[PDB]
Formats: structure tokens, sequence, C-alpha cells
């Protein structure tokens, strides 16, 4: 009976069908559902990191949990089937992977730090890209030179130092690239 | 509540 | 359909 009383949920980059399912089920669970990102939002369900709502939460609101689209349907399913819930309300099991929708490429980084970066990208839900293509989201560069670097500038792909990755992992959110320039 | 970021325009 | 441009992974790698 109203397990999500006091929760205020908002979506970013969630398709209409899934957004309608989430708002309907979250409302039945007792939550408030907000189309705008209001000051009282507690949980942001995100389908991408490259949005103004996501950027605001990553920069200014670490208290707000960034959740996977599957959170509300999975919690609703347990609740409507009469299963016991706990005070965690499955939140920690459905946090959005930090590097969700990231496609990360590397350039000018030696071993073993190059393969360690690749492992961390995969561990945190990103896609690792050995080759640079126009759909890469971040190029982590050891130096500002070379073929991948020049093509990332041409394709307007973010070029960041590895500190972007480390700070994004510890912040549990993709951070903006202008703070991690070479 | 106070709007921090508006809804994405469809 | 059309070919894609790829910048290949660096072949010659170095140990830091």
């Amino acid at each position: 009976s109203k397990p999500l009383k006091g929760f205020v949920i908002c979506c970013t980059s969630i398709d209409l069908k899934q957004r309608t399912e989430i708002s309907t089920k979250a409302t039945k669970l007792g939550a408030a559902y907000r189309s705008d990102f209001t000051k009282d939002v507690t949980h942001l369900i995100a389908g991408d990191f490259d949005t103004p709502k996501y950027k605001f939460a990553a920069k200014s609101r670490p208290d707000i949990k960034i959740m996977s689209s599957e959170w509300i349907p999975v919690l609703y399913e347990s609740w409507v089937q009469g299963e016991d819930l706990d005070d965690g309300l499955l939140v920690d099991k459905h946090l959005l992977p930090t590097l969700f929708k990231c496609r990360v490429c590397l350039t000018n980084i030696g071993q073993p730090e190059r393969s360690r970066i690749e492992n961390y990208v995969l561990k945190h839900g990103g896609t690792f890209c050995p080759d640079l293509t126009r759909d890469v989201t971040h190029l982590i560069a050891g130096t500002s030179s070379g073929r991948k670097y020049e093509y990332a500038l041409k394709w307007k792909i973010n070029v960041v130092c590895v500190e972007w990755l480390w700070q994004s992992i510890q912040r549990n959110a993709v951070l903006e690239p202008q703070y991690f320039q070479l | 509540g106070e709007v921090l970021v508006p809804e994405t325009v469809a």
C-alpha cells in the first residue's frame, strides 16, 4: 500500500510507450510523477546522459538517484504479485550503469593503463571502441595529437583526459567533457 | 515544485 | 549501406 509515497519521479530520454508505463505504474505505487525536472524530484529515470535533465542532476544534485528504465516495471511487478518488499525498494539493484550509452575510444595511452581503462569502461556499462567512428561519444587521449585525435576534432567528438573516466565513475554519472580537456 | 529543467520538447 | 570511415586502433603499442 503506496510503497513509493514520498518519491518524486522524472524521466529523461525515455520513449513515450515506456514513459507512459513508468508514470502509470509509479503513480499506482504511490509516487508523484513529474514531466518537468522540479526541485522535489528524488529519482531520475534516464535513457541517455546527453540531456539537460541528466546534466543538471550530474552537476548540481548528487542526492537524486539516476535509475534504469527497468526499475519501476520490476518493482511494480513484485508489488502487484504480493511479494515482500524491503525498505530499499529495489533502488540499489536498478541504478543506471554509470557509462550507459557511452561509446569510449582511446588514443596514445600505453600499457597496462590502456587495457585497464578498457576494463573499467566495460565494468561500468559502457561500450568500448577499438576504432574511432562517428558514433563514439568520448575519446580518452593521452596526448593531443595523432589520427584519432584529428578525426575526433573533425567529427566534434568529445576529447577528454582519463580523469573524466575516474571522476565519472566515482560520481556515478557521466560528467561534462569541458572540465577534462587536455 | 520549482522547475529546474523543463520537459524535453517532442 | 554506404561504407563507414574508421580510424583504426593503434597497432604499435608501447608500455608506459
